[PDB]
């Protein structure tokens, strides 16, 4: 039972989907060509005599980043319906991906993933990935997590994005797109991790002492949050959470899900032989500004919900005594209507290490997800952006030109603005 | 400059165009 | 020729507003 | 020239602009579209179908209601090119036949409605349904205060004696309703 | 699966793409005769973008060459790489069009056009899923410019969805080799405005310039201006060809670089650029790559950009670099520079990373720029247009030929209107 | 293709085809028996084995200039049909050469000239060679150019003629017809290179170092100025220059159609030692005012397009640098109206060299063809000659009794005149 399905869309889901994919066979001893020389089935199914599928669904409107993958090393793994590829890209155009280029793929990504759901007894949620400044990964993603919403409902759509950096930009029309798809991360979506790429680079050249990191590089760290992610389905451990516990915990009202992730400790393996990475030291790095996957300031805003998942060699006693401690910090500020604000789940397996990397193999390992309020921050600068490009009226021949209409950029403003001041006021005391 | 007599040309138009408008109704109300 | 202007425009929109 | 988007709008009412109706032919909301003054600013091209449906039956009905038979009102994109193609060589026509009088028409104009370069064009769309009626409601013997008014005047003193006479003909021309109506 | 149909016409453009023949040829790895000799496998995954396969493991470019007088046909027929092409896409005429822009739109380019359009409407239905046009031509003569701009208004009128570059060369005032330059170009920019959906104005000065200045080499021929075209042409599409770690095809360069419908006036860029002697004093790297690259010394046309704006910038980087690099490279770029760049646009420069070198080097990039000082290139030929048009001119060639004044009027100010926009852009 | 039919009419038309035909034969490799042991076909039609035969029409009303070339060393080239001849020529007579004598013979060259340009594909014109002050030259080709222009229509007509000098006139009647000649020049010739025998002697004397040269100098000069014109079309090379093309950029307006014809360099065989005769001093040399072939000073007009046809050791760069220098000169002025006012045509055969010439050999040539306003100056004073006879009726009864009339004197008076006064206007700026 207690299994998921991931749908990985665009170009950046599917190369974070190639090193997540490329993560959970390290964990579970499956080769790259399916066969394994139990908890593997949250992830892969059993396809007869020894051969380990996965549950996951590759899209694309273009055919390049899906044929990587057919070529690669991992061919013999995906089996070739899952790896799903159109003939022309979306274009960096939100309309394109949803309304003109995607209606065509539509019904064949969602006849694999009924042919998957039927498969599995246990279905927990969809994970899914993409990329909120690109074409596909923003526009055939609101078609598809429409689509998926209608069909089966109240199941949870868990969704990992690339969200915009400030400075750090590669398109131009980006924050338009950007702006599109909130209009259903709103609704679609029950809990959104959103991560920016700006941060990840900074982590790296901190932490690593990676000077020149790559999208590989980026891909395995949003890989191992996952890994973390998941670990209390497909292992056993002291304090298990599942999905829904998860969810009832991290989202306080409906509107508010959109939490930041981090994860300890990442050092490169030579800092490491010197640094006594105990339980306390990695938990208080989760809430140091500088650790976050997000470039925002979380002695901005104060903090609503946390969630701390340990991993490894780690024993209740201190997990409550690092807790005590960061309860005993003002510039870690809370809310007043959450007197108690952390959950924890504890888990026996500690971290692997994929061959290659740039992570030491340590212990303990800790992903933090804390709803807090100083996201606003980001949403705003975005917006921003939008009303300089949009107040000219640039580009949006190209959308108005591929089905779409005006009214949906000020619909999609409008929620923005209702978005963040819903933030702004759950935030406030009484 | 030539926006002012244009200005008034247009201004002209405006008061010729109304003026036949109505004309042409209150011929047809008063019979 | 600013006065007629404006005498004539108001003439003008007040006259439309007539049913 | 900030009284082009001005006596066009009052032109616009001249030919008896009424949102509500023109934007029911259209079979969408009003709240979606702004209309009056400062709606061609910027690209908007539900205003512009508007507008140049109204402007075009105004002058216009069967050969409008045949040119624009397949087109109109063109909600989807494979029927647009329909109405994009049948504006287009209307008005190249009707800029052909008065020549300097008109700016060229572009199709261009047309793949984004906004800016002074509509605005330009608009006006003296107006302009010239405004004369094509003044040349037809106007009496046959008074034909030729259409053509008074092509004659492009460039003296101020005279533009202020018209200007007069118009006006004075508009106060008598009011008032004389006013006695029809009550007596 | 996104195939690419190439189009030239004139001798500048029938040179430009044999030399751009050459290079791709040398890049998929297709030796003269058309067959694949390479030895990565990736080169063969996507050869299919520009190369027909005929029977025998044999490659035939997707490309129709066309002319009004047979001395090109047989020049490209008979140089090097130059057996490839198919026999059947040389369209040619019999006279030449004399430098009359009358003579290519409207009495003979018309009677051969048909052919030209049946050409491309066979090799466009050969293809799987086309994605788009190339014509590569010249904007000062008559078969070149006016052939090419009724061509492309034909082509447009029959495949209205799809994408439409040109690699246009421009004229320059300083290296004029023609009288009636002027008319032709005013006449070409016109339609242009309307039909194209990407303009890659280049300018015969600008590149005779990068070969004396940067490669300091004493004697140029045309043979290095076609190789340095060449260069940026191949370079706009290895994205299409081959794998990276951020691909961009032309329809989201297309949706990048072009805010408003009428601003798709590009200039282009290439680097590295060395000369022999100063190359083993230089380290290839990425700030070294953007340096270059965004250096007003080396761009591909006769406009300097401290004049004007960059609406947009494209930087198409290729090799095995970081993104932490380009990404940094980029912002410090804008920062340092926030003059030269329109503030109702938040991050100007498009990027993306293709995972395989060019021929030779390790790691190369080419430069896409939108400003606002393309404009100065039109100005220029307004201004030599006026000065003739006045007295008119040469005028009766054009006017024997069947056009018309009434058409130079509106060409004139609808590329006066073109140049409204930018400078009102511009701010 | 691209095939020209050269006409040579009247004597010195004769003698100078004479020499052009000796050089175009030495240039293809061609025997003076036509045999040859491709480019070629523009200048000779290939018959039965391996035999050419030059597509020339020699005409005259005198048979001894035919019947040496009929006795030569090249009476096996061209086939007997084509030297066109009668009995007695015009002494010196326009009426004689175009209405009394003219019409015998006029049918004849006609009906060989169209066996010509049938046997042509490629037909790009008529390179008529004749001159002004002869009875033929004048006449029959004034008739022959009607009769082309009424038969053959749009095809563009080339005349190389042999203008009067201002001081050394060997004829006494000359201007008389030099003046009829111009009511036919002005309608029914496209382009018309008048070339003056007193400027090259004083190029022959000064340059070649030749202290009293003949005709076959002349003659020799005058060829290689027309082997430069088409040599764009029988060799290949960088930039190529057709004959419409030259026409395009060479003419202003229709009634403009008198270039200056000039060449560079034309040095001894012994000064060109210790010149080096590069590109710039060539281009530079083509500009100065006694390099000219026709007595006048460029100094006292304006240019107002230019023809540089290249031929050679010729790279572009260089080309466009002189081309600079040109500009920036101040004595070389143009009229505002042309702001990009020069051609450039490259061709890579280098100029061949007769033997028993009087030329060098070189390694670059340059033939520039310009129109100037200063030509004017010409016409001037030859028209003032013309005014001082027609000032006592001298010599006009000649004319009167051949079926000539007073009245077209006084016509080709105006039209001359009327010719003037558009160079002048056409020559002042705005
Ligand atoms: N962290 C990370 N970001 C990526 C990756 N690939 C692309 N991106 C980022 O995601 C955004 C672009 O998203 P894309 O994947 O290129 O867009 P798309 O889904 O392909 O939609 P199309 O334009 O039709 O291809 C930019 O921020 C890119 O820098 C990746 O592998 N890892
Ligand atoms: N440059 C040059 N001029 C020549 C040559 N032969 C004759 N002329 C000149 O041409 C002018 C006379 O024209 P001709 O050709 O002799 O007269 P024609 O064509 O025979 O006509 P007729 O008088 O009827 O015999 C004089 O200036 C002659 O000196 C020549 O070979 N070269
Ligand atoms: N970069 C480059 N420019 C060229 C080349 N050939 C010509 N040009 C430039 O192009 C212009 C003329 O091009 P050309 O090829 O003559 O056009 P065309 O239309 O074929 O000329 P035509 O048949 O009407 S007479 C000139 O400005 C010249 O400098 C070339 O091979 N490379
Ligand atoms: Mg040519
Ligand atoms: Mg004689």
């Amino acid at each position: 039972m207690r299994e998921c399905i991931s749908i990985h869309v665009g170009q950046a889901g599917v190369q974070i989907g190639n090193a997540c994919w490329e993560l959970y066979c390290l964990e579970h001893g499956i080769q790259p060509d399916g066969q394994m020389p139990d908890s593997f089935n949250t992830f892969f199914s059993e396809t007869g005599a020894g051969k380990h599928v996965p549950r996951a669904v590759f899209v694309d409107l273009e055919p390049t980043v899906i044929d990587e993958v057919r070529t690669g090393t991992y061919r013999q793994l995906f089996h070739p319906e899952q790896l799903i590829t159109g003939k022309e890209d979306a274009a960096n155009n939100y309309a394109r991906g949803h309304y003109t280029i995607g209606k065509e793929i539509i019904d064949l990504v969602l006849d694999r993933i009924r042919k998957l759901a039927d498969q599995c007894t246990g279905l927990q949620g969809f994970l899914v990935f993409h990329s909120f400044g690109g074409g596909t990964g923003s526009g055939f993603t609101s078609l598809l997590m429409e689509r998926l919403s209608v069909d089966y409902g109240k199941k949870s759509k868990l969704e990992f994005s690339i969200y915009p950096a400030p400075q750090v930009s590669t398109a131009v029309v980006e924050p338009y797109n950007s702006i599109l798809t909130t209009h259903t991360t709103l609704e679609h979506s029950d809990c959104a991790f959103m991560v920016d790429n700006e941060a990840i680079y900074d982590i790296c050249r901190r932490n690593l002492d990676i000077e020149r990191p790559t999208y590989t590089n980026l891909n395995r760290l949003i890989s191992q949050i996952v890994s973390s992610i998941t670990a209390s389905l497909r292992f056993d451990g002291a304090l298990n959470v599942d999905l829904t516990e998860f969810q009832t915990n991290l989202v306080p009202y409906p509107r508010i899900h959109f939490p930041l992730a981090t994860y300890a400790p990442v050092i490169s393996a030579e800092k490491a032989y010197h640094e006594q990475l105990s339980v306390a030291e990695i938990t208080n790095a989760c809430f140091e500004p500088a650790n976050q996957m997000v470039k925002c300031d979380p002695r901005h805003g104060k903090y609503m919900a946390c969630c701390l998942l340990y991993r490894g060699d780690v024993v209740p006693k201190d997990v409550n005594a690092a807790i005590a401690t960061i309860k005993t910090k003002r510039s870690i500020q809370f809310v007043d209507w959450c007197p108690t604000g952390f959950k924890v789940g504890i888990n026996y397996q500690p971290p692997t290490v994929v061959p290659g990397g740039d992570l030491a193999k340590v212990q303990r390992a800790v992903c933090m997800l804390s709803n807090t309020t100083a996201i606003a921050e980001a949403w705003a600068r975005l917006d921003h952006k939008f009303d300089l490009m949009y107040a000219k009226r640039a580009f949006v021949h190209w959308y108005v030109g591929e089905g779409m209409e005006e009214g949906e950029f000020s619909e999609a403003r409008e929620d923005m603005a209702a978005l963040e001041k819903d933030y702004e006021e759950v935030g406030v005391d009484s | 400059p030539e926006d002012m007599v244009e200005m008034i040309e247009s201004q002209t138009l405006l008061l010729t165009y109304l003026t036949i408008k109505m004309q042409k109704n209150l011929f047809r109300l008063e019979e | 020729v600013v006065t007629c202007i404006r005498e004539n425009e108001e003439l003008l929109k007040e006259l439309f507003s007539s049913p | 020239l900030a009284w082009q988007r001005e006596h066009m709008w009052l032109a616009l009412q001249g030919l008896g602009f009424e949102s509500g109706a023109e934007a029911a032919n259209a079979g969408k909301t009003l709240v979606h579209v702004t209309f009056g003054v400062n709606m061609f600013d910027k690209p908007n091209k539900d205003a512009f179908y508007v507008v140049f449906h109204f402007l075009f039956g105004k002058l216009d009905n069967v050969r409008c209601k045949e040119v624009f038979r397949y087109c109109w009102p063109p909600l989807d994109k494979k029927r647009d090119a329909e109405f994009r193609k049948a504006c287009c060589e209307w008005l190249k026509k009707i800029s052909d036949e008065v020549g300097a009088g008109f700016p060229q028409v572009v199709a261009s104009i047309f793949l984004s409605p906004g800016g002074p370069k509509f605005v330009h064009l608009l006006y003296h769309f107006a302009r010239y349904v405004m004369l094509q009626h003044i040349k037809r409601d106007a009496d046959a013997g008074n034909v030729f205060i259409s053509e008074a008014l092509q004659s492009k005047i460039q003296d101020p003193q005279k533009a202020l004696a018209r200007n007069k006479l118009a006006r004075q003909k508009y106060l008598k021309v009011l008032q004389k309703e006013n006695l029809v109506i009550e007596e | 699966m996104r195939e690419i149909v190439h189009i030239q016409a004139g001798q500048c453009g029938n040179q430009i793409g044999a030399k751009f023949w050459e290079v791709i040829s040398d890049e998929h790895g297709i030796d003269p005769t058309g067959s694949y000799h390479g030895d990565s496998d990736l080169q063969l995954e996507r050869i299919n973008v520009y190369y027909n396969e005929a029977t025998g493991n044999k490659y035939v470019p997707r490309a129709i060459l066309v002319d009004l007088e047979p001395g090109t046909m047989d020049s490209v027929r008979s140089g090097p790489f130059g057996q490839i092409f198919r026999p059947d896409n040389f369209v040619f005429g019999q006279s030449g069009a004399g430098n009359n822009w009358a003579k290519g739109h409207y009495t003979e380019g018309a009677e051969l056009v048909d052919s030209v359009l049946d050409v491309v409407r066979k090799e466009s239905e050969s293809c799987d899923c086309l994605q788009g046009f190339q014509l590569t031509h010249s904007l000062g003569g008559g078969t070149g410019s006016g052939m090419g701009t009724l061509l492309i208004s034909k082509i447009r009128e029959e495949y209205p969805d799809r994408i439409m570059n040109t690699f246009s060369v421009m004229p320059s005032p300083k290296v004029s080799d023609t009288v009636v330059e002027p008319y032709n170009a005013t006449l070409s920019v016109h339609q242009l405005v309307e039909n194209t959906d990407e303009t890659y104005c280049i300018d015969n000065e600008a590149l005779y310039d990068i070969c004396f200045r940067t490669l300091k080499l004493t004697t140029p021929t045309y043979g290095d201006l076609n190789h340095l075209v060449s260069a940026t042409m191949s370079g706009v599409t290895t994205c299409l060809r081959f794998p990276g770690q951020l691909n961009a095809d032309l329809r989201k360069l297309a949706v990048n670089m072009v805010p408003f419908p009428r601003l798709h006036f590009f200039m282009p860029g290439f680097a590295p650029l060395t000369s022999r002697g100063s190359q083993q004093y230089r380290a290839l790297t990425v700030p070294e790559l953007t340096q270059q690259m965004f250096d007003s010394k080396n761009m591909m046309a006769a406009c300097d950009p401290r004049h004007g704006r960059y609406l947009t910038v494209a930087a198409i980087f290729r090799g095995r670099m970081s993104m932490k690099e380009v990404d940094e490279q980029m912002l410090n770029v804008q920062n340092k520079n926030s003059s030269y760049f329109v503030e109702w646009i938040p991050n100007n420069v498009k990027t993306a990373v293709c995972d395989i070198p060019p021929r030779g080097l390790k790691m190369s990039a080419t430069f896409i720029g939108n400003s606002t000082a393309i404009q100065e290139l039109f100005k220029r030929i307004s201004e030599q247009f006026t000065a003739m048009f006045r007295r008119k001119a040469f005028l009766h060639w054009y006017t024997g030929e069947g056009m018309d004044e009434m058409e130079f009027t509106e060409a004139e100010s609808n590329m006066n209107d073109l140049v409204s926009e930018y400078q009102q852009y511009q701010d």
